[PDB]
């Protein structure tokens, strides 16, 4: 198959993943793009309600905490919550929104608007002074 | 006496050999589990849950391939340990042959004191002790002790130390 | 008004609330039990001793049920009652005896004696009690097939499973006496009925047949060598089988009939399909006798004929100690030979059978699958054949790793069974028309409209209910004469299959695991407690479980592995598959290459496409040299974007600067989202260091050999959360490369990796475009070799990506790859001797 002389990275890696859709177009999809499930972004998935209001306490598993305030719908605050990693110019430090939502006894976790991405807004609120 | 760790060889002799009712010296080490067992094939499942539960992981196809290559590939990986079952084993060995007040902890502080072998030795001399079955009631202590004392000495030959 | 009853075993104890109003009488049993009771002693490890709690009000529950009369009301009822539904309620969560015995063997240090005493004891209660199981279960996996989401078929087996099929008889006597001991004195006056009226059935049975004083006394039962002999196997083994099928019918409170309908279909291996057809007919429990009458009459018939056919005769104790010796069996009428396909043993059979005479010849009885096939014939005539066979094996203490795969001497095994006629053979024609001559007598007819469900033929897989003339003599005929074709005559759809056979694990049941593994076919071994550690079969718990547990559906890999696609919000195309999900991009990999990925400007390039590669170790000595090209790719890639290391494992210098440097950097938070180790797999403990210290997303792992793969499996057991990316490659590969076949390795390993799902199973070798690849995205590539579709979730690509516009390698170089036709997969072994397409293998340093 080392057949063509100085084809750009791209076009052979492209031309393998277009082949592969456009044979599993065929076969699973019937020819058509429409049936084809969209998300937001896809990635960072380990293979193994509008108003809610959570309370952490000393025995909350971490990974079952971040799942309920993550939500299911794939949006921008599926990643807050699930990404491990993020990016400050090219360097991938620790998801810092998981360091401050990590499960602590006292802590109340009130989403709003759970629904609709947009308008969505998790409110953390601890015991300050009582 | 040296604290000397189990060797994973003298353990995958014993289970197998405990587990077919016959003496140590009566299974020869370069051998397969499928030669010692023949058609047989109810004791192949239950011999291969052994050295499963013993180790926790085992290499692709074990029945067939001789019980040198399984202790080199098990000694890699084991320390010390005398598994889960191997512990139930011994506790059926001393509930069952040994009398009353011959508890573990008893047989194992008096052949530290008398014979003066460790830990890793008493895990050696028990196995020997289960590997030759007496299939008997020792009531007598004295007589259970000759019986330790004779395991003690066939501990001694096998592995090669003076006592 | 309930007064407290404490009863004891040492540390053990249980507490009952017994009514004041009977308490004087309950009081009696607690010392007169713990006078029963033996000595407490440590950890509870001597027999006859309980371990539990749980075990204790069992033992309590026997010993009260042992002093109560069922005919006669007696003073004792009242105390059996609550103390029975004190157990129901403080051990048995609404859940069924056999779940609680299954969680007392995994949790607890209870040993199987232990659990199979409790169940005696509940049942026993249970039935003095007078509280027959006539309340339907609602056992999860009768439930779902009630809904639809299940069909079973029970499946039967026959001999050669065990040599102690006996004991297994006998268990079932001692645990469910009271559910089958009516059954079996039943099937024991049929059959001594049976040897009085056939006229020479007394010469054949030279120790009788009193099987209940077998059962009651251990020491009067003969020695297995009769107990094997087919005249007292063939019906007994019925029997074990009707005995595990009533003893599931009594447990769910279903009849016989009720039972029946809720299976798809029913079938057997060799004298399994007697009994398969046997519960097809059946219906009330007052009508299941005549159905057992039939089939016992059948397996008498078959078993005395058969014997009167082919008697056993003494085999010269030359050839035994030659067998002993060379590591066989004692020789039987029935040869098994494993890891040979069937065209093969045909030669060696055709060998065999050109010198011997027709009356002592060898044929193929039993297919029981793709490579597992059974010889019937004269136990001298199959050690003809054995010595055939030895000759042309290879030792099995051989290392045949260093030798290319088309060259290597086949490995395989063959064993004789614990049997003694050969069933499916020639020489038991003679008995075909005697045996139809006494069913005729003894009025024993199947007809196909009494044959409610579907009874498959173990030769060509068809129903017995379409069938022209007599079922019963095709039975007969499909026994004693024809093959059984095993996978032809599995092609039922089914989601569960229950093995109600003898053997347990040993049996028929794990035999039908391994030929349908990745097709979603759950078995479960119905006459059988015990617990897979695998837990890829099921045990008689789950038929009786009513938490999910007891519908447990097998993996189907075409459906768990499908690739899918998924488009994000701008529209890009991504083909969704377990690693693709991972990274978010497409599951095409370009390897470590030294020195075609050492350059920091094709790594970047390659990145900036939108693809994963990996930067090679191979071509840098120094932290530093490696620091500085690192650098150089973060100075190139776009913001976020990431790249991989591969580092020699066969190299422990660059290892002790590699790992600290891969460890420093993301300590420093560089883009490196994973690690590939090449040219060998880490142990345990590195494997545990790499994983735990150097803060990566996964780790590639590039196993050569099925004991790498397994090194492979053991690291991601014991990390089952840290994703493992299983780079398989065969010999085919460019650079350096092992003997292996692509393909052989992955149909043995591919189920076992499944179990883990931490593995993310990446393909190399032998790919160059999309054509050749799909087969293996979408898993047809394994139905060329008989297997299951057997999806793969990437794809690497070396070789190809050689002669792309960004990689360094010079224009004439390019030129010269580019004339290399290469070969197809099956030539590629040729590089070891000449110039193969274009290419050659040569020794390194
Ligand atoms: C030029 C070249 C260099 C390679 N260098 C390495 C290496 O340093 N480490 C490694 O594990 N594999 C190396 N490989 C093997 C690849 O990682 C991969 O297994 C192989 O290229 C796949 O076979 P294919 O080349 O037929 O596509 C190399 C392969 C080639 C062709």
């Amino acid at each position: 198959f080392t057949k063509v002389i100085d084809e750009p990275i791209k076009s052979i890696m492209d031309g393998i993943h277009d082949g592969h859709i456009k044979k599993l177009l065929h076969q699973y999809y019937g020819d058509d793009e429409s049936k084809i499930p969209a998300v937001e972004y896809f990635g960072g998935e380990s293979p193994v309600e509008d108003s809610a209001v959570f309370k952490a306490t000393s025995s909350t598993d971490e990974e079952s905490w971040f799942k309920a305030l993550a939500g299911s719908e794939i949006n921008w605050r599926h990643a807050s919550f699930l990404c491990s990693f993020i990016t400050q110019d090219k360097m991938f430090v620790s998801n810092p929104i998981r360091k401050v939502f990590k499960p602590s006894q006292g802590m109340v976790v009130e989403i709003s608007n759970g629904n609709t991405s947009s308008k969505t807004v998790v409110t953390l609120s601890e015991p300050v002074q009582g | 006496i040296a604290d000397e760790p189990v060797k994973a060889s003298l353990l995958l002799h014993v289970l197998v050999a405990h587990k077919l009712k016959k003496s140590l010296d009566s299974i020869p080490m370069s051998k397969t589990i499928k030669d010692l067992v023949g058609g047989k094939s109810t004791v192949q499942n239950e011999i291969l849950g052994d050295l499963g539960k013993e180790f926790g992981t085992t290499p692709e196809k074990p029945e067939e391939t001789p019980l040198e290559e399984l202790a080199e590939t098990f000694q890699d990986t084991f320390s010390g340990a005398l598994g889960k079952q191997s512990s139930s084993l011994l506790s059926r060995l001393i509930s069952s042959k040994m009398p009353g007040g011959f508890t573990i902890t008893v047989a194992r502080k008096y052949l530290q004191t008398r014979w003066g072998l460790p830990s890793g030795r008493q895990d050696g001399v028990l196995l020997v002790a289960l590997s030759n079955e007496p299939a008997a009631r020792l009531g007598s202590e004295a007589d259970a002790k000759a019986f330790l004392d004779s395991m003690a000495q066939k501990y001694a030959s096998i592995v090669g130390v003076d006592l | 008004s309930t007064r407290p009853l404490t009863l004891s075993h040492g540390s053990l104890e249980h507490v009952l609330l017994v009514p004041t109003a009977s308490f004087f009488i309950a009081s009696q049993l607690q010392e007169q039990f713990n006078k029963i009771l033996p000595e407490p002693t440590e950890g509870f490890a001597a027999d006859d001793e309980p371990t539990t709690p749980a075990e204790l009000v069992g033992k309590f529950l026997g010993y009260v049920s042992s002093l109560v009369e069922p005919s006669k009301v007696g003073q004792f009822d009242q105390v059996l009652n609550l103390c029975l539904t004190e157990f129901e309620n403080c051990y048995l969560e609404g859940n069924d005896i056999h779940a609680l015995a299954a969680k007392l063997l995994q949790e607890n240090d209870t040993t199987l004696v232990k659990t199979k005493e409790l169940i005696k004891n509940y049942i026993t209660a249970r039935i003095m009690a007078k509280r027959p199981f006539d309340k339907k279960s609602n056992s999860a996996l009768f439930r779902a097939v009630g809904e639809g989401n299940a069909q079973l078929v029970a499946i039967f087996g026959g001999q050669g499973n065990t040599d102690d099929y006996f004991e297994e008889l006998r268990d079932l006597y001692q645990t469910y006496h009271v559910l089958v001991g009516d059954l079996i004195k039943f099937s024991a006056e049929t059959l001594s009925e049976l040897i009085r009226t056939t006229l020479d059935a007394e010469k054949v049975f030279t120790q009788g047949l009193n099987i209940l004083e077998w059962l009651e006394n251990p020491s009067n039962t003969p020695d297995k060598d009769y107990l094997l002999s087919i005249p007292i196997s063939c019906p007994l083994i019925g029997v074990i089988q009707l005995a595990h099928y009533v003893v599931t019918a009594k447990l769910l409170g279903f009849t016989p009939g009720e039972l029946r309908s809720y299976l798809k279909g029913a079938t057997g291996h060799s004298q399994g399909l007697v009994t398969a057809v046997a519960i097809a007919e059946t219906d009330s429990w007052e009508s299941f006798f005549v159905s057992v009458r039939k089939a016992i009459t059948v397996l008498f018939f078959i078993g005395v004929r058969c014997y009167e056919a082919y008697p056993n005769t003494s085999l010269p104790p030359s050839i035994l100690e030659d067998s002993l010796e060379n590591n066989e069996g004692v020789p039987s009428p029935m040869l098994s030979i494993s890891n040979l396909t069937q065209e093969q043993v045909q030669d060696y059979v055709n060998k065999t059978n050109s010198h011997l005479p027709a009356g002592k010849q060898v044929e193929i009885s039993l297919v029981n699958g793709a490579k597992n096939l059974v010889v019937s014939g004269p136990p001298q005539s199959l050690y003809g054949l054995n010595l055939t066979l030895r000759k042309a094996k290879a030792p099995s203490g051989l290392d045949q790793s260093r030798i290319p795969f088309s060259e290597r001497k086949l490995k395989f095994s063959n064993r004789f069974l614990p049997v003694a006629s050969p069933f499916h053979s020639h020489l038991l024609v003679p008995a075909s028309d005697l045996i139809n001559k006494d069913l005729v007598k003894n009025n024993v007819s199947f007809n196909a409209k009494d044959i409610q469900i579907p009874v498959y033929d173990t030769f060509d897989g068809s129903d017995l209910r379409v069938l022209s003339g007599s079922i019963s003599e095709r039975i007969v005929d499909c026994i004693i004469r024809l093959p059984v074709k095993w996978e032809t005559t599995t092609q039922f759809k089914a989601t569960h299959i229950l093995d109600f056979g003898p053997g347990g694990a040993s049996g028929l049941g794990v035999l039908t695991h391994r030929n349908k593994d990745g097709t979603g076919v759950r078995v479960i071994v119905a006459g059988t407690l015990d617990i897979n550690p695998d837990d890829d079969y099921g045990f008689k718990q789950e038929i009786f479980d009513v938490t999910s547990n007891g519908l447990k559906k097998n993996p189907n890999w075409l459906e768990e592995y499908h690739p899918k696609l998924i488009k994000n919000k701008s529209g890009k195309i991504f083909v969704e598959t377990k690693f693709s999900k991972l990274i978010g991009r497409p599951p095409l990999l370009v390897p470590g290459m030294t020195p075609c990925t050492v350059s920091p400007d094709f790594v970047a390039a390659t990145t900036n496409a939108g693809y994963t590669i990996e930067l090679a170790g191979g071509g840098y000595f120094s932290a530093a040299g490696m620091t500085a090209a690192i650098d150089s790719v973060v100075s190139q890639i776009e913001k976020g974007s990431t790249f991989g290391i591969n580092l020699i494992y066969v190299n422990p210098f660059m290892l002790q600067w590699g790992i600290p440097l891969i460890k420093e950097l993301r300590s420093k938070g560089y883009p490196i989202q994973f690690l590939t180790i090449g040219a060998g797999v880490p142990s345990l403990e590195v494997a545990s260091e790499y994983i735990e210290t150097l803060g990566l997303k996964y780790l590639g792992l590039k196993p050569g050999s099925i004991d790498a793969i397994s090194q492979v499996i053991n690291i991601a057991k014991a990390h089952p959360n840290f994703p493992i990316a299983l780079q398989w490659t065969g010999g085919r590969g460019g650079g350096h490369h092992s003997f292996e076949d692509a393909h052989t390795p992955m149909l043995q390993m591919y189920s076992k990796i499944r179990r883990h799902p931490n593995i993310m199973l990446i393909f190399g070798s032998g790919f160059g475009s999309a054509d050749d690849t799909y087969p293996y995205l979408t898993g047809e590539w394994s139905t060329k070799f008989d297997y299951p579709p057997m999806p793969f979730d990437g794809f690497l690509f070396g070789s190809r990506v050689m002669i792309a516009k960004e990689v360094k390698t010079s224009p004439d170089a390019k030129k010269c790859i580019a004339a290399c036709t290469g070969v197809p997969d099956d030539k590629w072994e040729q590089t070891y001797k000449k110039p193969t397409g274009g290419i050659v293998t040569v020794r390194s340093e």
